[PDB]
RNA sequence: AUUAGGGUUCGAUUCCGGAGAGGGAGCCUGAGAAAUAGCUACCACUUCUACGGAGGGCAGCAGGCGCGCAAAUUGCCCAAUGUCAAAACAAAACGAUGAGGCAGCGAAAAGAAAUAGAGUUGUUGUCAUUUCAAUGGGGGAUAUUUAAACCCAUCCAAUAUCGAGUAACAAUUGGAGGACAAGUCUGGUGCCAGCACCCGCGGUAAUUCCAGCUCCAAAAGCGUAUAUUAA
């Protein structure tokens, strides 16, 4: 029978590995949300994982690739915990850093860059870059 | 092989007769190949004799073998 | 002369136009198979010695 | 281009399209097991033909042949685990005697009806398609799900379904929303 | 009777090669005479232009006027006679119309009581003739 | 691909090897080319011009014109996979890449699967009623996915989230003499129209044409043509 309850999230970690080469810890994160209404936001999982592993700043946790299990109530993804925020901003891919807010601005369209390069093949000296 | 012709100077033709199997008919057919072999002036083979030949570098357009023994 | 290209389509245009009557929809998919299975094997008891006709027609002429 | 994902067919049509003996037999299976079309029967026919083909090849080899020893034990383990055969029937000859209803009985559609979760074989199919049936706490929506003997006892109503521990269904949800909004 | 020798494979190979030509079906596939005479040139279909509407009498013991058209194929400018199926479908075909032609089902053999017709009209003005017959589509222009 | 076995047949096409860059022939550079988004010439075509001249090579991607029975977007991205390179990443500080990947188009082919399920009463089964629950298609989102999007997957409160009754959210494609599953049915045409792969049907009571009704077969598929394998 139904039982109205607060929706609770349980974080599960598997295949935990520590690599000092990139100054981080790698693991598979499994999320159990029996009564959740929808999908668990990645921000919420980051906060729970930070508290679970006792990291100083939750901004040094990186999560991606979360796949909801068929039938609901579960989700699995990948997580990285960095030694410090400096290491995260140095080794994380740009697209993942953009999801967290501190990412580089997008470059101009590749088409426009291609036109400029091809136009410069005509010019010889100091005309490139005008 | 078996010596087939001895009309070239220092060169002979040998025959390698063999049976080739046709899978569909489960039977054999007689086949042969002809090779030009250089013969050193130390063997003097005759037509019908059987020889042992060994591979060497190309010595002419068609010669790739040298006579090593005469039986 | 040797035949006529005219008269082509004569019967189709001659045939009186009878409108196709409206009927309630039939079940589709598994329900239709269940509906057919009921008539063939559950709606009647098979009497041996006489064959079963699935489209027996009323007598006429 | 440059894609290497394999795919293959799982059924074959009968050679004679209109045989009254086969048509009546297949119609009986369709209505008894609640099948949607004849392709479901022919899919089972292809499966049965594969196993019998392997069994016939193995029986040709001597009993001590390693292929017969290894591959022979593998197929019987498959038959016993999925319930096609019985544990007492532990010989390769009994694989040759398997029939189409034997595989059809192990379908989730038949198992749900036989277990009593549904009052009809057609009730079972719609229940499975409506995410009301869970095998080992996993929602299964495939009627052609072949149930293992080990997981037979774990078939029950889904946790998220209104028939188990889930919330109310559709007609109740809209009515309460209609009841509230009508004020 | 036949040779049975263990070392007689050459004779058996030669025998089959010579005798395969006696099979009319095998010879037709391995000879270009049929394709050279085939108006379609080995294709399943061919587009063409209607030259005229003609009436072909059915063979004895049938008695009818099978409605056909004379078609000049675009690919090779070859003239063929193609049957127009169904009732009244000849009215859907006009002079100098673009028609898709198909075989009659017996691979270049004449079909039915029509004396020597092995092609049939399948499309006219880029719309299916049978679709026009069932009023599923309308003829453009 | 098809095949009890033996065989028959296809292999332009993803990987390996070869060959070519409109046609031919030469050649420089270089470790490696007889290179062609390198050069030279000729033959075919062809573009610009102020008429002196100067150019061009999609059998790369996309896209045009033709050709035909016949085959998509002048899209997004270097996130992945790799290549090149003076090159880890990061820090004023982001290498290129139509190779490749991702979407659009796409009933080639392949897998899973809806179009309903339980009853009540009236008339063992059907039918007229009559309720009852369920669920997607779809519409949406704290969001998830993704390089970014789009598809899946999750959800319709966790305090708080849209929705089937003609469930109109309405299944088709071919057939009903024989081969070959299914009508002595009812109208209409009279060897005419037409059907018919073959045998045949139609010349006034058509089991075969044109139709309505009913029924059969396969079913989100189903006919037809041409090849090909079995038969
Ligand atoms: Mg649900
Ligand atoms: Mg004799
Ligand atoms: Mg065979
Ligand atoms: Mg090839
Ligand atoms: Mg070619
Ligand atoms: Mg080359
Ligand atoms: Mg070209
Ligand atoms: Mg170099
Ligand atoms: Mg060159
Ligand atoms: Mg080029
Ligand atoms: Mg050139
Ligand atoms: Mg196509
Ligand atoms: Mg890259
Ligand atoms: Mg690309
Ligand atoms: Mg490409
Ligand atoms: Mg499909
Ligand atoms: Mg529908
Ligand atoms: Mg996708
Ligand atoms: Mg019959
Ligand atoms: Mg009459
Ligand atoms: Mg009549
Ligand atoms: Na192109
Ligand atoms: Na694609
Ligand atoms: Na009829």
């Amino acid at each position: 029978v139904f039982q109205k309850k607060k929706a609770e999230v349980c974080i599960r970690t598997s295949q935990f590995k520590v690599n000092k080469l990139l100054n981080r810890k790698q693991f598979i994160v499994e999320v159990n949300h029996p009564h959740w209404c929808g999908t668990v936001p990645t921000q919420l999982i980051r906060k729970k994982l930070a508290t679970l592993y006792k990291v100083p700043d939750a901004s040094q946790v990186s999560l991606f690739g979360f796949k909801t299990k068929f039938g609901g109530g579960k989700t699995t993804g990948f997580g990285l915990i960095y030694d410090d925020l400096a290491s995260l901003k140095r080794f994380e891919p740009n697209y993942r850093k953009t999801r967290m807010g501190f990412g580089k601005a997008r470059l101009p369209a590749r088409k426009s860059v291609k036109e400029r390069r091809n136009r410069n093949k005509k010019l010889r000296g100091k005309a490139k870059g005008k | 092989g078996v010596v087939h012709s001895t009309k070239m100077h220092r060169t002979i033709i040998i025959r390698r007769n063999y049976l080739h199997f046709i899978k569909k008919y489960q039977r054999y057919q007689k086949r042969h190949k002809s090779l030009a072999v250089h013969c050193s002036p130390a063997f003097d083979p005759k037509q019908g004799d059987e020889v042992v030949i060994g591979q060497c570098r190309p010595l002419s357009k068609t010669i790739r073998y040298n006579v090593l023994e005469v039986v | 002369i040797h035949g006529s290209l005219a008269r082509a389509g004569k019967v189709k245009n001659q045939t009186p136009k009878v409108a196709k009557q409206e009927k309630p929809k039939q079940p589709r998919g598994r329900a239709l198979k269940r509906l057919k299975y009921t008539r063939r094997f559950l709606s009647k008891t098979v009497k041996p010695g006489e064959k079963v006709h699935m489209n027996k027609q009323p007598p006429g002429k | 281009m440059r894609n290497y994902n394999n795919f293959n067919r799982v059924w074959k049509a009968p050679r004679r399209p209109f045989e009254k003996e086969r048509l009546d037999r297949e119609m009986k299976l369709c209505g008894q097991y609640g099948l949607r079309c004849k392709r479901e029967i022919w899919r089972v026919n292809m499966t049965l033909s594969k196993m019998r083909r392997t069994a016939r090849l193995l029986l040709t080899l001597p009993e001590n042949h390693p292929r017969r020893l290894l591959e022979g034990s593998a197929i019987m383990r498959r038959c016993h685990e999925y319930g096609f055969l019985d544990e007492e029937k532990d010989k390769l000859d009994y694989v040759l005697s398997l029939t189409v209803p034997d595989i059809l009985e192990r379908r989730l559609q038949t198992i749900v009806f036989k277990a009593g979760l549904a009052k009809s074989v057609h009730h079972a199919r719609v229940l499975i398609q409506q995410r009301h049936i869970a095998v080992a706490k996993q929602i299964v929506t495939i009627p052609s799900f072949i149930v293992r003997v080990s997981s037979e006892r774990h078939i029950a109503f889904a946790d998220a379904s209104p028939f188990g521990n889930g919330r109310t269904g559709r007609v109740k949800r809209v009515r309460a929303k209609a009841a509230k909004r009508h004020a | 009777t036949k040779t049975n020798g263990q070392n007689a494979a050459r004779k058996l190979v030669r025998l089959r090669c010579r005798n395969r030509w006696a099979d009319k079906g095998w010879k037709r596939a391995h000879t270009f005479s049929a394709r050279k005479a085939n108006p379609f040139g080995g294709s399943s279909h061919a587009k063409g232009i209607v030259l005229e509407k003609i009436g072909v009498g059915a063979k004895q013991p049938n008695s009818a006027i099978r409605k056909c058209v004379r078609v000049q194929l675009i690919k090779n400018d070859k003239k063929i006679i193609a049957f127009v199926p169904n009732d009244g479908c000849l009215h859907f075909i006009e002079e100098n119309d673009e028609v898709l032609v198909s075989g009659f089902g017996r691979s270049g053999h004449a079909v039915g009581d029509i004396p020597g017709v092995r092609f049939k009209i399948v499309k006219v003005s880029n719309v299916g003739l049978y679709a026009l017959y069932r009023q599923k589509k309308e003829k453009p222009r």
